[PDB]
C-alpha cells in the first residue's frame, strides 16, 4: 500500500507577502473570515483597534 | 487562405526580429532595446538575488 493527498483548486484572491530575498513568507486568503477580508482592504499584516 | 494567431507583452520568448545585436555600456544615459522591453536609463551592475 501507499498514501497520497488530493486537493482541489478554485478562483481566489490572495495577499501574498515577499521578504528582502524575493521568496514568499506567508499569504491571507481574502475570502475565509471576516478579519481575513479587513487584512485585505487595509493591504497590512497588522490592524488596530476600531 | 492562411490564419496567424499573435500575442504580445508576455514572458520574453522566440519568434523575434532579424535586429543585429550589440555591445554593453554601463554608467552611460543610452537606450536599450533588451528582447522587447524599451526604454532608457542609466545601466548599473545589480545586487539582487534573482
Ligand atoms: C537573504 O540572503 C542573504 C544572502 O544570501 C542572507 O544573508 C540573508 O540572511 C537572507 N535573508 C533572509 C533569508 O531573510
Amino acid at each position: 500500500a501507499a498514501d497520497y493527498y488530493v486537493g482541489y483548486l478554485q478562483p481566489r484572491t490572495f495577499l501574498l507577502k515577499y521578504n528582502e530575498n524575493g521568496t514568499i513568507t506567508d499569504a491571507v486568503d481574502c475570502a475565509l473570515d471576516p478579519l481575513s477580508e479587513t487584512k485585505c482592504t487595509l493591504k497590512s499584516f497588522t490592524v488596530e483597534k476600531g | 487562405v492562411v490564419v496567424l494567431s499573435f500575442e504580445l507583452l508576455h514572458a520574453p520568448a522566440t519568434v523575434c526580429g532579424p535586429k543585429k545585436s550589440t555591445n554593453l555600456v554601463k554608467n552611460k544615459c543610452v537606450n536599450f532595446n533588451f528582447n522587447g522591453l524599451t526604454g532608457t536609463g542609466v545601466l548599473t551592475k545589480s545586487n539582487k538575488k534573482f
